[PDB]
């Protein structure tokens, strides 16, 4: 049942217009990043968040740009090494999901 | 350490270490150089794909045994001659290859002269003076010119004239009066004069198209020849040349070598203001202003601080009305532009407070327009401007 109220704080934030959405995860990306740090599960939110927002796209946007800023500490911190790994895997899954509109980005 | 294997070297590396820090010191200096040999060794060989951190490895191991060798000690005096023996082929050895075309031991090298000097009360100067043989016949380029040696040469002789000159006592200072020091003067303005691509064909750097570092390395070696007087007019006139590059790489760098050369003309730029006239004519207009327009103002203004006044603050607001509006109307890059032109207020004084009500007008103006309060890209260059006054 986890697996699936995470779905649902996760789909709180999709109806928005993108207009807004882009900001509200563009100010806390990091903090929710840390977050995920100590919880192998919770990376579920973000899983959900870049499926569903395949209608927005902007997420992965937004998360390739701090993924770039934040690459040369990956092959260092071995424990967020791995969770960033994840993440790009995550990202480069989602232009597989999207052919079109993910080209662009 | 010479196995071609990067895990073979760490072995070697960590046998180093536990050999270094076990035994008596006693030991340790009449092993010393065959240590250093090895250690650098291990780093000069990586270059392509190096290892799972030999390197990092390899610098901790040298910079302690350095430090353990070096350490002043009862003083039994043979164990001095025993430590002066080993740290004048130590210095020898480091000296060889401050020039050498690998960087990545070049820099290693200037960093361990630099920490060997420290750990002793004696300058780095004073540690070299024995040693300027070795250094003697290159260090002014001899025998052929510059443009014949491998670029990444170049690089490395250009590298290892700066780090010596920038000394305070100065080894080996160079004079233009005297031969050969005019033809490398020359020979690297002219390559600081090649910004066009017309001299970028011929063989010698036609082979890479790059070409940035090796200028960068050209600005540095014009940097470092500020103590001698009559070089004023080309020193210069290169520097402000590279200083408006469009190569936001080659810019930065102007930037930061011209901070070392200030020490000398400090104010010959304000006072000829052609240097920065290449600017002004284009600086009006209403779309002149382009990412690089603003990085090089307000690059050119955090050195020179009085070189602007209100007028010209004014005429800057006046642009950044238009891409206040641009920003808007497009999202209804820009944005990029507006944050830069609102630090710039920030650095330059003489900038009056009164601006303090037109700018933020339209901040508000824009700000509402697009309906955003929070991660808006003006607070944080807002918030610079207004916390000095």
């Amino acid at each position: 049942e986890e697996k699936e109220v995470l779905e649902h704080f996760a789909g709180v934030f999709t109806m928005m217009n993108p207009l807004t959405f882009k900001e509200i995860f563009q100010t806390t990306v990091p903090y929710m990043v840390e977050r995920i740090s100590k919880n192998y599960a919770l990376q579920i939110v973000a899983n959900s968040f870049l499926a569903n927002p395949t209608t927005s796209a902007l997420f992965a946007t937004i998360l390739v740009e701090y993924l770039l800023d934040r690459l040369p500490e990956m092959g260092s911190n071995v424990e967020l090494s791995n969770l960033y790994l994840k993440l790009f895997k995550l990202v480069f899954g989602s232009v597989s999901l999207f052919a079109a509109e993910n080209e662009q980005m | 350490c010479y196995e071609q294997a990067w895990y073979a070297k760490l072995g070697g590396v960590v046998s180093i270490k536990f050999l270094m820090e076990r035994l008596p010191l006693t030991w340790v200096l009449q092993n010393q150089q065959t240590f250093l040999k090895a250690l650098l060794f291990v780093m000069m060989d990586l270059t392509g794909e190096v290892s799972n951190g030999a390197v990092a490895m390899a610098k901790t191991t040298l910079e302690q045994l350095l430090m353990r060798c070096a350490t002043p000690l009862e003083r039994a005096e043979e164990i001095v001659a025993a430590q002066e023996k080993s740290f004048h082929h130590v210095t020898h050895d480091l000296v060889r290859e401050v020039t050498s075309p690998n960087s990545t031991v070049r820099k290693q090298a200037m960093h361990s002269l630099q920490v060997l000097a420290q750990v002793t009360g004696k300058s780095v100067t004073v540690i070299m003076e024995p040693h300027k043989e070795v250094l003697q016949d290159m260090v002014p380029p001899k025998k052929h010119l510059l443009r014949h040696q491998p670029a990444n040469a170049q690089i490395g002789l250009m590298e290892g004239n700066t780090f010596c000159t920038t000394l305070q006592p100065r080894l080996f200072t160079m004079d233009l009066n005297v031969v050969e020091h005019k033809v490398f003067y020359t020979e690297l303005l002219n390559l600081c004069e090649a910004e066009d691509s017309a001299l970028t064909k011929l063989p010698c750097y036609k082979s890479l198209p790059s070409l940035v570092p090796l200028r960068i390395a050209a600005l540095n070696a014009l940097a470092a020849c500020n103590y001698l007087p009559q070089s004023r007019e080309k020193i210069i006139a290169a520097l402000f040349k590279a200083l408006n590059s469009t190569n936001s790489e080659l810019q930065e760098a102007g930037e930061a070598c011209m901070r070392k050369f200030l020490e000398g003309a400090t104010i010959e730029v304000d006072q000829i203001h052609t240097h920065m006239r290449p600017l002004l004519m284009m600086l009006g207009d209403y779309r002149s202003l382009t990412l690089n327009v603003v990085n090089r103002l307000t690059s050119v203004t955090r050195l020179f601080p009085n070189s602007f006044n209100d007028k010209f603050c004014d005429q800057m607001m006046q642009h950044l009305r238009k891409w206040m509006e641009v920003v808007v109307i497009t999202h209804k890059e820009e944005m990029k532009i507006c944050s830069a032109i609102i630090n710039l207020f920030h650095l330059i004084p003489a900038a009056p407070q009164t601006l303090v009500k037109p700018l933020l007008e339209v901040v508000m103006k824009t700000e509402r327009a697009m309906l955003i309060e929070a991660g808006s890209p003006f607070r944080e260059p807002l918030i610079k401007f207004l916390t000095r006054h």
